[PDB]
RNA sequence: UCUCUUACUUUUAACCAGUGAAAUUGACCUGCCCGUGAGGCGGGCAUAACACAGCAAGACGAGACCCUAUGGAGCUUUAAUUUAUUAAUGCAAACACCUGCAUUAAAAAUUUCGGUUGGGGCGACCUCGGAGCAGAACCCAACCUCCGAGCAGUACAUGCUAAGACUUCACCAGUCAAAGCGAACCUCAAUUGAUCCAAUAACUUGACCAACGGAACAAGUUACCCUAGGGUAUCUACUUUAUUCCUCCCUGUACGAAAGGACAAGAGAAAUAAGG
RNA sequence: GCCUGGUGAUAGCUGGUUGUCCAAGAUAGAAUCUUAGUUCAACUUUAAAUUUGCCCACAGAACCAAAUCCCCUUGUAAAUUUAACUGUUAGUCCAAAGAGGAACAGCUCUUUGGACACUAGGAAAAAACCUUGUAGAGAGAGUAAAAAAUUUAACA
RNA sequence: ACCCCUAUACCUUCUGAUGAAUUAACUAGAAAUAACUUUGCAAGGAGAGCCAAAGCUAAGACCCCCGAAACCAGACGA
């Protein structure tokens, strides 16, 4: 402890202070650099280097639509709803040397990401999830053992309508009439033919969307999963279908 | 802690105790324990102090004969460093080169 | 203030009566120089502790060559009041590599390249 | 009765020593009253600060001092002088490294 | 009481017998003189060992005085902050008391009383710059020596950007700046103030916060102060080592020349000290 | 008042901090209701990465003494950067240049360098003067510093 | 054995007075953010939550004792 003092006794001050001179992480002015830092919405990268990657090694099938919950369960994306991850964001990077044909459904996406999908034949759509929602979507299997009932997945909010609207980056809101005007255009843009997708035979599965207000794909709000003798529970109550069916 | 600073002074004290046996001993025979010392020095006799001391205790004779070598030195020394110039040397002055 | 020392360079010109007094000769000089300490570098400024340490010169009383080039003349003139200057005179050539081993620098400054104990 | 005179040392003299490597805009010298002069490729600010106004090595000369005619100080002390007396000050100069680029080859069209 | 003390009795004492504490205590085999910085260190000197009784020169042992604490407490206020408490008013509520909200008083309550200082106080000061100290790169103190500053003036591209640097010995602050875009075709040394908070639609603006790195707003005093700090003898040593005044004589001679005027030695009488 | 509790009150102040052995290691400062203290720096320590560090030669650094800066060679072996932290600071004295004071002080304040807070020898004793450093045993040897020197007055 | 020679008690506080009769027993360094070392696995790690542009997980390894005057609440006391 060295020589009787303040710091032999133990009682040196606080960490910061600078003895009685205003401290230096004082003198210095608030700015808002961490104003609204835990309102504002993250996006967890997924390059096409990485999906490719995931496609090669078996651990996402592009011969199925490639979900959130695909992602998690390949474990090629690790999201947590809490610290408010509100998904993926495709990322350009590794758009050359991408060759699958895919259906991927990510929440936001650069058009240079949306013209490789594109270019190899793939679609791309950008959906939008609730925290409750995306907290069901990543892990599903510790939704159905808590109980209730599969809930609907909110509309964005005002910031992101007109994000989610917009046929240019691929809104799952937008119109599929404005669609084909679109990719036409990033096919002139980026300088490839746009192949139809009408024509092979992965069409029926590269048109497959699940409407707004649906979280998991083959079911439908309101119904209760019981993972223990595998059925599912529908309600048949008119008043349950009105707010379900909403 | 004097246990260990005592070591120095068990081999200084010896030294001295040596000087004042050689001093003695050499006083018998006329010489002085610096004109001892030297001209023995200057013999080539590299006989240390212990030696000299133990000599001058228990073989007086080979003590005496050394006081007589040294002082037959000295004198040499003296006649010398007299009659300068190109001379021939003493006897017992010559020293032995060693190559 | 205590400061280093500059010497003048009339303190560094021999005289004729010095190459009479000394063993020197003004044309055809020496090559190596032994240097020796014989004082300590305590109670001296930092700087000749220094010096002392660049020559390899931190244990007294043992001899170091050196070149006697203006470099090693210039920090032997910063401590020329701890050490001992004499030329490394050599009465047979430098050794080989069969006199390697079997050399001795004696007392006068001379390097022997054959050192037997016997004698002569 | 002696208060103030508790300013401390401006820090101010040469940067940039003769025979250093200077990049552009290195303070080479900064002084209070024009000490050293600015010669070939060397700035100064507001403050009489030698800057550095191309990569080179810096050398101090002595040059003749010819002030601007619109200058009535320094040219009204030139007419006191008589008729053989020259004035004299330091400069500082930047002697510049590099070619200030290469002609390369781009296309064989 | 004293000159100046003396005698005796009791007690105490000392010895013998019984009983049997305490403060104290680094270890001690615990000398003197000089010197150093003194039982212990240096130079000298001294020196068989051991009780018992004394003495009190030394060894070893509270009460003051000053300063400090971003330590307390008390007292006085025209220190600061309150009016919770009372007492009055006023207004509402209600049809004087009570309740609510203001306001004025008393009674108090809470908290404070910066720093520098050849111990402290008075005086003076507290930030910034120039010169000397500090002669020649940089830096360098003092209740050291001398000057100053807390602005003014001009311009409104005193626009925007940006390589590279300097930097008051940290940080914070400060400075300089090419190229570029846009246009034309700042002087002075210092000339100053963080954060939070306010004011403002915004751009911006806000302290003699001068104790000048600035606590959002707190005085005197305490010899009543208080606390924490800073400046009955153990040992050594010791306990039986003839002056002066006056008188007288020599002599009122010596000496001087008159005035003057001896010594010495002797007798006296005193006084003190020393020993009886 | 006194007691119990809050209460292990608080104390930048005093006092105290327990095996062994080795190693590296001491003196710029800036702010502060601050000078009995802290914070940053400087110095110190370990680990890591790399590449230069130190000594220095010409040339060079302003007008109104001693030296220093800069610096290739050379002699050497360190330095910078990265990571992580503690601790230390009214130093004292001597030599030198000065300031205040009485050209007093074991007085006060700066600068440069030593030494001391690290060993041993010397100088009577002896922090700081001189010699000397790197650690053990030896009944060997060579050295270093190292001992104060003085004695007087006739006159033509 | 002593005599000879050498040798200015220890702690602490200062650049260089304090406390201790003596013995025995008791009596004072508590935190794993980050870094480091060692494993595991590795674009992933972790037995959910958390981190990840070689990371993550686990462990190891760092933070004292005594001492006021006081203030407040409730009792007990003439
Ligand atoms: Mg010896
Ligand atoms: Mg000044
Ligand atoms: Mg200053
Ligand atoms: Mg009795
Ligand atoms: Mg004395
Ligand atoms: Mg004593
Ligand atoms: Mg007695
Ligand atoms: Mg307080
Ligand atoms: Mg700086
Ligand atoms: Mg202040
Ligand atoms: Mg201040
Ligand atoms: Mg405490
Ligand atoms: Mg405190
Ligand atoms: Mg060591
Ligand atoms: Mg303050
Ligand atoms: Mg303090
Ligand atoms: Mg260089
Ligand atoms: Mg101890
Ligand atoms: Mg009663």
């Amino acid at each position: 402890r060295g020589h009787k003092g303040e710091r032999q006794r133990g009682t040196r001050p606080r960490l910061g202070f600078e003895g009685g001179q205003t401290p230096f992480y004082i003198r210095i002015p608030k700015y808002g650099f961490n104003e609204g830092h835990s309102f504002r919405r993250q996006y967890k990268p997924l390059s096409l280097n990485r999906l490719q990657y995931l496609i090669d090694l078996g651990r996402v099938d592009p011969s199925q639509p490639i979900d959130l919950t695909q992602l998690v369960n390949g474990r090629g994306v690790t999201i947590q709803p809490l610290k408010r991850d509100y998904g993926v964001q495709l990322v350009e990077e590794g758009a050359d040397t991408f060759t699958a044909k895919v259906n991927i459904e990510v929440q936001l996406a650069s058009e240079l990401a949306i013209a490789a999908i594109e270019k190899n034949g793939g679609v791309v759509t950008t959906a939008f999830y609730d925290p409750r929602s995306l907290d069901i979507v990543c892990k599903p299997v510790p939704f159905f053992l808590r109980g209730q009932p599969i809930p609907k997945r909110m509309l964005p909010p005002e910031e992101l309508v007109p994000y989610y609207t917009d046929a240019k980056n691929r809104g799952y809101l937008a119109d599929p009439a404005k669609f084909p005007e679109a990719r036409l255009e990033l096919a002139r843009k980026y300088g490839y033919i746009l192949p139809d997708i009408t024509k092979d035979e992965l069409f029926k599965m590269l048109c497959t969307r699940k409407d707004p207000r649906q979280i998991f794909f083959g079911l439908a709000p309101g119904w209760v999963v019981n993972m223990a003798d595998k059925k599912i529970l529908k309600p048949t109550d008119e008043n349950l279908l009105k707010y379900y069916t909403s | 802690v004097k246990c260990t600073k005592a070591r120095y002074l068990k081999k200084k004290n010896m030294r001295t105790l040596w000087i004042n046996r050689i001093t003695a001993a050499s006083q018998e025979h006329g010489l002085k324990y610096p004109a001892l010392i030297g001209n023995l020095v200057k013999c080539q006799v590299e006989l240390n102090r212990k030696v000299l001391a133990d000599l001058a205790i228990y073989e007086p004779k080979t003590f005496k004969s050394l006081a007589a070598l040294a002082s037959r030195r000295r004198h040499e020394g003296f006649a010398a460093a007299l009659g300068d110039g190109k001379e021939p040397e003493g006897i017992f002055s010559r020293v032995v080169q060693y190559h | 203030k205590f400061t280093r020392s500059r010497i003048p360079e009339k303190v560094f010109q021999a005289s004729p009566e010095d190459h009479e007094k000394y063993g020197g000769d003004p044309q055809n000089p020496h090559k190596l120089h032994i240097v020796t300490r014989i004082k300590s570098t305590r109670r001296r400024p930092y700087w000749e502790k220094d010096i002392i340490k660049m020559l390899g010169l931190e244990k007294a009383h043992t001899p170091q060559v050196h070149k006697n080039i203006p470099s090693v003349n210039a920090k032997l003139k910063v401590v020329k009041h701890l050490i001992r200057i004499k030329p490394l005179k050599l009465p047979q050539g430098l050794p080989a590599e069969e006199n390697m081993s079997n050399t001795c620098l004696k007392s006068t400054g001379e390097l022997v390249v054959q050192w037997h104990l016997k004698p002569v | 009765k002696n208060l103030g005179g508790k300013s401390s040392g401006r820090r101010q003299g040469i940067k940039k020593m003769e025979g250093h490597y200077v990049h552009a805009g290195n303070i080479i010298a900064t002084q209070r009253h024009f000490r050293w002069h600015p010669g070939a490729h060397v700035g100064v600010g507001k403050n009489k600060c030698l800057y550095a106004l191309e990569e080179g090595i810096v050398r101090y000369t002595k040059e003749v001092y010819v002030p601007h005619p619109r200058n009535t100080e320094a040219v009204d002390l030139i007419t006191r002088l008589p008729k053989g007396a020259v004035l004299y000050k330091t400069f500082v100069h930047v002697v510049p490294a590099k070619p200030e680029g290469t002609f390369k080859l781009v296309a064989m069209l």
